[PDB]
Order: structure tokens, then C-alpha cells, then sequence
RNA sequence: AAACUCCAUAUAUAUAAUUUUAAUUAUAUAUAAUUUUAUAUUAUUUAUUAAUAUAAAGAAAGGAAUUAAGACAAAUCAUAAUGAUCCUUAUAAUAUGGGUAAUAGACGUGCUAUAAUAAAAUGAUAAUAAAAUUAUAUAAAAUAUAUUUAAUUAUAUUUAAUUAAUAAUAUAAAACAUUUUAAUUUUUAAUAUAUUUUUUUAUUAUAUAUUAAUAUGAAUUAUAAUCUGAAAUUCGAUUAUAUGAAA
């Protein structure tokens, strides 16, 4: 069964280069705070997946 | 420990949510559980200990890894693609003596 | 810290006298410190060795 | 200059979530309606309030900000069997009926107290709720000293309070309640006042609705609550639920941030708020009403001590805790009232589904989620990521956790 | 009762955790004189812990 | 815009952080023994003061050294100081550091600022 | 550790003809004391060595 | 193009500005024009090389 | 040169009565990789082969030391040592004070700031480390003080345990949650308003200025205490009440 499935993905890549661009001094959760907040404002804006 | 049963997790007694506050913490801790789909099957124990947050998490999906060989040893090769059994040496590197911290240096002055 | 303070220093002063130890509930100087700290003379007097080395 | 137009958002995150009407897009999802005289039909699925309990809510405070309800058009909830059902089976049956409500952070304690708001809604029951405790505690509301009562009074947060009140529950009630005694408070209507010095309240003949819509001088503010305290528990007619969320931030800050003439900070009993909670708490306001309950609540936001665990039972008394994490008077006023404990427990994997089930409904999820992951995969790994089961968490991952 | 006195008396040397009494001396120049000092303490200790009255 | 004693406050300022501010002498603490002998609420703004809470903030903090009399004591200590004949004088004479400080570099805002005359 | 070692098997061994039970060398963890210098006699700062 | 909005978290204003890109109304487009049509104005010098 | 070497890594054996506990460890010996195999697409001296990718077997990926011969008459006679030359009542030896800390200018390194992808408070079943130190010691807990109930911070009172996988230095801090934050009228409060209640809406007040130093920033200085020392003026370090430059 676990043959046909492909490997899950390690991590969204355009997120985690969005990330490391807002990021700073090491300082990630910051940065994808940030992000996964605005994310969610223009989601609740738009009502389209952001 | 990892043992059958339901998709329950306690990390040095304490819960996944109190003991590990980010998110990224879980998935990682979650992804051998989720290579192979199985992730409402297992009872997880972990008991980190030492370092910071990430490397517990990382520590703990590694060693989940390393567990879930025993119950289908045959889907070694699909965790070790997923690059789960491998192990993570990196570590800090000593601040070298004439140097800055290391692989840094001071100002060089050309005159 | 609901029991009286009398009785705390009645505990404190007993104890003092048991382990022959200073008892001071005023907090003034004593001057203890200065009887009690080690003697390091013996120390810092041999820092150049025995001179008597057969010469 | 203007810088910020008519329309514009400018506070922070939370405040902009908060107030900025995000809901007018959500789709108008349809949902039964809450009722406990229908838990029966309505059990472990998704529900909406009545609309005579959004207001009523609305009022008492009982939705808060960082609960992500801006998502949906109205805020909603899942009757839970093992939190809302049996809680509420217990504050019926129970004979005491006062209950202090316990849970890890975010676990849903607040939800439940706006469910019991909710309840006592459609049981015709008055309801006094202190949303935010913090409000009398923090020192940005006025205080003046009152010697006949020997109590500060803070007139500011009363006006609010009594507003709340008035317009939170229903006139029918109010009104169906008479004055026991007489009262002769101060005028400070805008106009009448000119003429009319004071006003008189006289037995039978004006009714408590009177006596919350009437209006007077600060100083004077502190006997009108007093007053209104009086009145409800003497009255035997109707049953009153005081409730207080965030109770832990009242037994964490015995001493508040107003300094009294001498630089001194002002112990929390020497106010009235404090002093009226901690009585109703006890038992000395003692309500007429039998079932006139009190349900409290407190948040994670807030320090922990070893006050309330002692209070409890749950750990023993340890005599040599500094006054900072341990307030004995707060613990032996709270034992003395047989507050009983109520712990919220996590969400299993049937509820999370519902939950995450109705999410798709409301179209609140990711399409990764969605369009693609397997269900049964998609409920056990956010049933993993939540710490099993925790609604706050597992909302965060849903739609807040966009890696 | 004398228990409870002879616990409060020690003050930091006992651990309620684990119930052991722990005393050490050093400031006598040979172990003989430490061990007759410390016999002499647990004495006198125990003689104020039994006196009740 | 309220005035005590001449000195200009917006309306949106808290009393205890404005007073500290504005008035040479009085701190932090000062401020806020001031605010709470008059009963003022910790956070309250300028505002909402009535004019008889003006007069009692101005007439209570009448009664302490005011700016021109802590000047006047700061002064007078350095003139004590050059007087005397003492090093600290000399150097405030001369516009440099008094405590100790290194003159081979920096000593730029001592000699801006020391004086015989110092505010 | 060799001298150490040697000695330690040799002290176990005299303790058992001598009838006294011994639970044997227990690798408590080592200490590590380090100190640092300037390589040059003079003035080289920048070449430093570790001891 | 976001750090030109009145609001004190940047979280807010991302949120803004990418919600109005959505929409396909920022200044960020003429940027992009420039750059593709100075492209073209540079058509002939590209060389397989 | 590379390799052997050391730190680190994976595994095996051994030791530890799992109260020196942590066995998730410590340190002795050994093995391991300067990875192997297969396929294809390449240019080629034609697989008697290189790089490109794939596959599958692997835990397998780093850092440190070692910097040759000669050249720079590079640095060192102030680590120490010697040759030559020079002083020998002085260029040798001791003590009390001062200087090495002076300040026009200039200069190389750094520390701290100039605010809202950032500063401040709080967070007691005390979120989570590593490596080091304690017979010329480390110094807990409790106390009085400033200081209010307490907590935090700094002294004083007194030394608990430990000369160490045992006790102390020592509850790591950022992180994360809540509250606040001038410029900012984007704020407060006085009334009403209400299905945004820790909140929205309507009216009035929230003035006087503009490229600006704030509730940024802590330089300079006044005073009172404290620590070490026999001694704190030239010339030491902390705390408190004021000061609050430049940027
Ligand atoms: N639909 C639904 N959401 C719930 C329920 N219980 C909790 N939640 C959600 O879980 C989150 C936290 O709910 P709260 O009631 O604030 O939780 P709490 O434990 O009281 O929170 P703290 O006081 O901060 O500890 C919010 O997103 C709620 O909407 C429930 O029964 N139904
Ligand atoms: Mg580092
Ligand atoms: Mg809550
Ligand atoms: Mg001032
Ligand atoms: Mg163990
Ligand atoms: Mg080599
Ligand atoms: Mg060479
Ligand atoms: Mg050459
Ligand atoms: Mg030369
Ligand atoms: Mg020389
Ligand atoms: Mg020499
Ligand atoms: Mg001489
Ligand atoms: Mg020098
Ligand atoms: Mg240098
Ligand atoms: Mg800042
Ligand atoms: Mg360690
Ligand atoms: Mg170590
Ligand atoms: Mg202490
Ligand atoms: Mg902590
Ligand atoms: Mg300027
Ligand atoms: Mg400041
Ligand atoms: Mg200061």
C-alpha cells in the first residue's frame, strides 16, 4: 500500500524561502507568526485559500 | 517506547502542546509517523532530554524512526529515502583561538 | 510565614547553642568574617620552593 | 494629518481580527439551535446560540478576542457530552451550585461559561458576569473612597457593569422583581436633575428595572450596586448566576495597582468589586434563590501560585510560601464557600472530527488539507498536532499554521 | 513529639525528602577530634530534643 | 493644554510620567508619591484634572525644592567645590571630566557640559 | 589510563584472594583543564595555542 | 510596497498588500513591466555563447 | 602532499549492586568510509573510462593540530640565556609620595544607541543547555535593610553542604502568552448607542505646531550609602534620589 503513495513532502518550499526572507537573527517563529498572520487576514478578506 | 494503539503522544510525562510550543516542533516529531501512513496507530513515549527545543523534537523523530524498523522491517528504505534515519551531525563548532567566534575574524586593517 | 516570629527565633537561638554557632538576630557587625577566614601564609610563603636544596 | 481613512485598518493583529466585521464574508452556514431542553438532538454536534442568547452574550462579554470566531458569521460551539452536557447535568442536580471551571490553556473553559451563559438564557435566569476582572485591577478606572462603606469604589467600571446588566438580561424579570426598601440616591440627569435634587425608590411599587436604569453621582455609584446586590439576594423569585472568568488573575493579584494617600497599594478586599465577588463567593451575600449558582473560570494568560491548588485540595497547605504564590485568606474564603471543581477535558478523536468536519462545511480549511489528504489521515495527524485534542491548537493548525 | 524537635532543631541538615540527618566538621585539625565533635553535637541534640518540659 | 506652575502639558499624557518630565527635581518616584497623596488614579491623563486637582498638584509640589532651587543647590555645591581649591573644582573649571575619566580621548560631552555655571 | 587500568585489575586481584568483594573500576567522567598562550615570545597575539 | 500603510504590525499590513495583489491592484505590476520590456529592448545582444 | 593523530559520529564487548544516577550516562578496547553497487546520457585513448542523472546498501556529514627549503639583516637583548662594549658611592640596592590615568589635533579597534518584522513588566508542580570552577575556596537556605503584604534588585547578619559523576557557583536567556508603548486626532473621557462588550457607532472636549529627541537613548554632573583593601584625592566597583548631551 505505502508503494504507490508518494513521499510526503519535507516542507513547502515558497513558504519557507518567504520565511527565511522575513527572519532575522535567527529568529523564525517570529517570522512565520508574520506570515501565517497575514495569511489569515487575507484569507478572512478574500474567503480564497492565501 | 512506541507501541500500538491510538495517536498518543507524552514527551518527558507532559503533553505535545505544553512540552513543545511551536508547530514545526509536532510536524517534525509527527513526519516518521506520517512517511508511512500510520499516524493514528502508535502511542509514542518520548523522554528527551538535553539541548533546546529542536533538538529534543529532532532527537525524538529520529529515535521514532529508528523504532517503527522493528514493527515492518521492511519499510526500512522508505523512511531511510525520507532521510529520517539518518543522523543529524551537525553540531556547534569550537570557537577557534586566535579568532573570533569561530569562523569569524576580527578587522584586518591594511594599514 | 502565619507562626510568630518569637517562636522562629526561639528555634534559631536553640540551634545556635546546639551547634555552637554564632547567633546575631540584630544583623550588626560583628566582625566574624574577618576571625574566621583562613590563614594562607603557609601557602604563600613556600610559593618559591624548599631553600634548603643541596647545592 | 488624517493618515488613517474612514475605512482602514490600523490596530494590531489581534485588535484588527478582533474589530475590523471579518465575519461579513463568511458563507451563512445553517445549524441547529442551542438548547439545553434538547441536549438530546443536539449532542456532540456543531450548534449556534438563539438569537435572544447572542444578545444576551454579546452583552455579558461572553465571546472574547483570540477565538477565532471572526472565521464564522456568528460564533458557534459543539455540545460536548463530557464538558458542556455533564457540566451542566452537574450545576442542575447539584444543590450548592458553585463550581469554578479548570482546564489546560485554551482547552475551551470560556466556551463553557458562555454555554452556561447560554442556558441560563432559556432558563429566564439573571446573569451578573465580570468578563475581565483586570479592568478594576489594572488602575486606569477612577477611585474615591466611600467612608460608609468603608470600601473604594471605582464609578466607572460600576456605570459599565450596571449598563451590562440592564441590557443583558430581560426587562421581564427586572421588572417582576419589587424593591424591599427604600432608596434615595442622588440626581444627575441631564436636565431633570436641575430641579429634582434626589430620587426615591419606594417598596412595591418600583421594580429592580428602575433601579438599574436610574442615574446618579459617582460618589453615590457604590451604594446604587450595593443596592442592586441587595435587592437580587433578598428576592427569592429568580435565580441569579454570578459568574467571573479569568478568576485566576482576582487570586493571583491580591493587592491592586491604586495607591492610597500614604503610597500604599490597596489590598483587592479593601474594593468593592473584590469585596462583593469574594462575598457572593463565600456565602455571605447568601441569594434567596435556590438555584442562584456561581461559576468561575480562569485562563492560562494569567500566573499560577499555590493558591487555588490548595484551595482545591489538590495539594497540601504549605505555611512558609511567600505571600506572593500563596494568599491563605483567599483560600480559606474560598473553602468556606465550597467552590467544587470542574476540569474541562481534551478533545477525543470522534469530536475533533465533527469539528474539523463542520470546518469543511464553512470552508475555513486549506485546500492541502482538502483537496487531497486522505480524512481519516487528515483528523488523526491534526489529532496529533493539537496535543490530542486541544480546540485552540488544533484551530491553529487548521488555518494559522501555514507551513 | 522529640522527633518533631529534633528535625526542626537541625534545620538545613535534615532532608525530610529522604529522612537522613547529615552533619560534618572539619574545623578541628584531625579527624578524631571532628568525629568526638560531631558524637557530642548528635548528643546534645538529642538530649535538648527528649527534654519535653 | 494644562499649566501648572508654567509648564506646558498635552491632554493625552499621564500626570505621574509628565510631572516626572517636566519638573527639574522630581522623578519617577516623587511623581507618583504626588499622584497618590492627591488620589489620582495611577494612569489618569491630563485631562481630566479639574481645576481645583491643578491647584493642589501645583501648590503640593510647591512645597518641595523646586527647579530653580535644585539648580541653585547644584550650583552652589560646585562653587563650594571651586572655592575650596580642591581637584573636582579645577576641573569643573576647566570643562573636564571629574570622575576619574580618561582625557587622551573622548571628554567630548565634559567639556560641552562642565562648567562653574552648570544648569 | 594504561598505569590506571593495570593498577585497577591489579587491585581487584588482591582483593579477591584477600576475601573482600570489589564492584571494580567505574569510569567516572574525566577533567578536562585547558589553558591558552601566545605562541610568539614577544608580541604575535593573533598566533595563540591551546594546552 | 506594504511598508507604506498606517497600521503599527507589519503582520496587518502584509496582509493588506497581498490581499489587494489578489485583487491585482498594486504599484509592484510596473516594476515587472520595466524590467520585461527593457528586456526586449535588449533583444538582439543575447548569444547562445 | 596524503595517511597515521585528536574532538565528534554509528555499532559491539566490558565496568557500574541504577542511593555519587543519568544507564537518555560515564570511559576503556575494537570495527566502520579517503563509501560501495547497478543503470542510463554524455565526450573520450571505447568501457582495457571520465561527468550527469537515476536507483539501492549504508548512521556516515564535519572541525582541530601539523604551515617544508629559502626570503623579508621582518619581531623579540623587557620571558630567559650568552658574545662585544659601557657603570661600579652608581647606569647596582631599599623606603615614602607621584607617573604609567596628562589632552589641541589625528588614528585602529570595540561597547551602547538613534522605537512598533521592537523595547519594557510579569510568568512557583519554576519550558529547555553545554562546557568549566570550588585547601591561597565555592559559598546555599533563612534573616534586617532600602521597601509597601510579598516578589525582584543591592548590601549586611550566618555559614548548610562540598574539597566533588554526591553539595555550591546556578530555576540559563532568548523563545512563547498577557499588558503597555510617543511621534499618532491611529489616543483618552462625558453622554447616549449595541447581536464587535477586553468592543463598535454619533456629538462635544481632547491645541499651537513640524522635521521634529519620546514614556528612545544613558553621556555629563549633585548628594547619601555600600564592597575590597592598611590606604579609593591624583586613581577602583556597585546601589539610591536627581541630572537626561549627542544620536
Ligand atoms: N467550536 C468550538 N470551539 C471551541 C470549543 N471549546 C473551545 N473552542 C475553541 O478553542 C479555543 C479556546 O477556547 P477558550 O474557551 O478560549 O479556551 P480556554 O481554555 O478557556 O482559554 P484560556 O482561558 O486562555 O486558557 C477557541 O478557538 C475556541 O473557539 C467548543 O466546545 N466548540
Ligand atoms: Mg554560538
Ligand atoms: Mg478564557
Ligand atoms: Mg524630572
Ligand atoms: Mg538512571
Ligand atoms: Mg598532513
Ligand atoms: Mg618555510
Ligand atoms: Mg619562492
Ligand atoms: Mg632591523
Ligand atoms: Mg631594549
Ligand atoms: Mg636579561
Ligand atoms: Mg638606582
Ligand atoms: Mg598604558
Ligand atoms: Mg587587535
Ligand atoms: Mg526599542
Ligand atoms: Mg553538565
Ligand atoms: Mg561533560
Ligand atoms: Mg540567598
Ligand atoms: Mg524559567
Ligand atoms: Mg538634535
Ligand atoms: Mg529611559
Ligand atoms: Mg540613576
Amino acid at each position: 500500500a505505502l508503494k504507490s503513495v508518494p513521499i510526503p513532502p519535507r516542507k513547502n518550499a515558497t513558504l519557507d524561502h518567504i520565511t527565511n526572507m522575513i527572519m532575522r537573527h535567527g529568529k523564525k517563529e517570529k517570522a512565520q507568526t508574520i506570515l501565517s498572520r497575514a495569511l489569515y487576514l487575507v484569507y478572512c478578506q478574500t474567503r480564497q485559500d492565501p | 517506547f512506541v507501541v500500538r494503539g491510538t495517536g498518543e503522544i507524552l514527551v518527558n510525562g507532559r503533553q505535545l502542546n505544553d512540552y513543545f510550543l511551536k508547530m514545526k516542533d509536532r510536524e517534525s516529531i509527527m513526519y516518521p509517523l506520517q512517511v508511512i501512513e500510520s499516524v493514528g496507530k502508535y502511542n509514542i513515549f518520548a523522554t528527551t532530554s538535553g539541548g533546546g527545543p529542536t533538538g529534543q523534537a529532532e532527537s525524538i523523530m529520529h529515535a521514532i524512526a529508528k523504532a517503527l524498523v522493528v514493527f515492518n522491517p521492511l519499510l526500512k528504505s522508505r523512511l531511510h529515502k525520507a532521510g529520517v534515519l539518518t543522523r543529524d551531525y551537525r553540531h556547534v563548532e569550537r570557537k577557534k583561538p586566535g579568532k573570533k567566534k569561530a569562523r569569524k575574524m576580527p578587522t584586518w586593517v591594511k594599514r | 510565614m502565619n507562626v510568630p516570629k518569637a517562636r522562629l527565633l526561639k528555634v534559631a537561638e536553640l540551634s545556635a547553642k546546639i551547634f555552637d554557632q554564632n547567633f546575631n538576630p540584630s544583623g550588626i557587625r560583628t566582625g566574624s568574617k574577618i576571625l574566621n577566614e583562613r590563614l594562607k601564609g603557609p601557602s604563600v610563603a613556600s610559593y618559591y620552593g624548599n631553600p634548603d636544596i643541596l647545592k | 494629518a488624517k493618515r488613517v481613512t474612514p475605512g482602514s485598518l490600523y490596530k494590531n493583529w489581534t485588535n484588527t481580527t478582533h474589530t475590523a466585521q471579518l465575519q461579513q464574508t463568511a458563507v451563512p452556514l445553517a445549524l441547529p439551535i442551542f438548547n439545553f431542553d434538547d441536549i438530546s438532538k443536539t449532542l456532540n454536534k456543531v450548534v449556534s446560540y438563539s438569537n435572544k442568547q447572542y444578545k444576551s452574550l454579546h452583552h455579558l462579554g461572553s465571546f472574547k478576542k483570540s477565538q477565532f470566531n471572526e472565521l464564522f458569521q456568528k460564533p458557534v460551539c459543539l455540545v460536548r457530552e463530557d464538558a458542556t452536557n455533564s457540566f451542566l447535568k452537574k450545576l442542575v442536580s447539584h444543590p450548592v451550585k458553585k463550581f469554578i471551571i479548570t482546564g489546560e490553556p485554551g482547552v475551551g473553559k470560556t466556551v463553557l461559561l458562555s454555554q452556561a451563559h447560554a442556558y441560563a438564557v432559556d432558563s429566564k435566569q439573571i446573569i451578573i458576569n465580570i468578563s475581565y476582572p483586570e479592568l478594576f485591577l489594572n488602575g486606569r478606572n477612577d477611585f474615591s473612597y466611600d467612608d460608609d462603606l468603608k470600601l473604594f469604589i471605582q464609578p466607572m467600571y460600576l456605570k459599565k457593569l450596571i449598563r451590562k446588566i440592564l441590557k443583558a438580561n430581560d426587562p421581564a424579570l427586572l421588572k417582576s422583581i419589587e424593591l424591599s426598601k427604600d432608596y434615595k440616591f442622588s440626581n444627575a440627569n441631564p436636565k431633570n436633575a436641575s430641579v429634582k435634587p434626589f430620587v426615591t425608590l419606594n417598596k412595591t411599587k418600583n421594580t429592580v428595572l428602575d433601579l438599574l436604569s436610574v442615574m446618579t453621582h459617582p460618589h453615590n455609584r457604590g451604594k446604587l450596586m450595593k443596592a442592586i446586590i441587595d435587592e437580587l439576594s433578598v428576592q427569592s423569585k429568580v435565580p441569579i448566576m454570578f459568574t467571573v472568568d479569568n478568576f485566576s488573575k482576582v487570586l493571583t493579584t491580591a493587592y491592586s495597582a491604586y495607591r492610597n494617600t500614604e503610597n500604599k497599594q490597596i489590598y483587592s478586599l479593601d474594593l468593592q468589586m473584590g469585596k462583593l465577588m469574594m462575598d457572593i463567593i463565600s456565602g455571605e451575600t447568601k441569594f434567596a434563590n435556590g438555584e442562584s449558582s456561581t461559576i468561575l473560570a480562569i485562563s492560562g494568560v494569567d500566573r499560577t501560585n499555590k493558591t487555588l491548588p490548595v484551595a482545591l485540595g489538590k495539594i497540601p497547605v504549605d505555611p512558609y510560601v511567600t505571600r506572593y504564590h500563596y494568599e491563605p485568606k483567599f483560600v480559606e474564603l474560598l473553602q468556606k464557600g465550597n467552590v467544587t471543581e470542574f476540569e474541562v477535558p481534551k478533545l477525543n478523536k470522534q469530536e475533533v472530527n465533527e469539528l474539523i468536519d463542520y470546518y469543511k462545511q464553512s470552508n475555513v480549511l486549506l485546500d492541502k488539507d482538502i483537496t487531497g489528504k486522505k480524512w481519516e489521515n487528515l483528523i488523526d495527524e491534526k489529532y496529533f498536532l493539537s496535543g490530542n485534542g486541544n480546540p485552540r491548537e488544533l484551530l491553529k493548525s487548521l488555518v494559522l499554521s501555514h507551513r | 513529639k522529640s522527633l518533631h524537635k529534633f528535625r526542626i532543631l537541625a534545620r538545613s541538615r535534615y532532608d525530610h525528602t529522604t529522612d537522613i540527618f547529615k552533619m560534618s566538621s572539619d574545623k578541628f585539625e584531625h579527624a578524631s577530634q571532628n568525629a568526638r565533635y560531631l558524637h557530642d553535637i548528635l548528643q546534645r541534640l538529642l538530649a535538648e530534643s527528649k527534654d519535653l518540659t | 493644554v494644562v499649566h501648572i506652575l508654567g509648564k506646558g502639558f498635552k491632554g493625552k499624557e499621564v500626570i505621574k510620567i509628565a510631572l516626572a518630565s517636566k519638573f527639574y527635581g522630581i522623578g519617577k518616584t516623587t511623581a507618583e508619591k504626588i499622584c497618590s497623596k492627591l488620589g489620582l488614579y495611577p494612569w489618569m491623563r491630563m485631562h481630566q484634572l479639574s481645576e481645583p486637582q491643578i491647584m493642589s498638584i501645583a501648590s503640593e509640589l510647591s512645597t518641595m525644592t523646586i527647579e530653580g532651587d535644585a539648580r541653585a543647590i547644584v550650583k552652589d555645591n560646585i562653587a563650594l567645590k571651586r572655592k575650596i581649591g580642591s581637584y573636582s573644582g579645577m576641573r569643573h573649571t576647566l570643562h573636564l571630566p571629574v570622575r576619574g575619566q580618561h582625557t587622551r580621548n573622548n571628554a567630548k560631552t565634559a567639556r560641552k557640559l562642565n562648567k562653574i555655571d552648570r544648569r | 589510563n594504561e598505569n590506571l587500568d593495570f593498577y585497577s585489575d591489579f587491585i581487584l586481584r588482591t582483593g579477591y584472594y584477600l576475601g573482600i568483594p570489589l564492584t571494580g573500576p567505574k569510569p567516572l567522567p574525566t577533567r578536562r583543564e585547558r589553558w591558552t598562550v601566545i605562541k610568539s615570545p614577544f608580541v604575535h597575539a593573533k598566533s595563540k595555542e591551546n594546552f | 510596497s506594504a511598508n507604506q500603510r498606517v497600521s503599527s504590525d507589519f503582520a496587518v499590513r502584509l496582509g493588506e498588500e497581498l490581499t489587494a495583489i489578489a485583487k491585482g491592484t498594486s504599484s509592484a505590476f510596473e516594476k515587472r513591466d520595466q524590467i520585461h520590456k527593457t528586456a526586449i529592448a535588449h533583444r538582439a545582444y543575447i548569444q547562445l555563447k
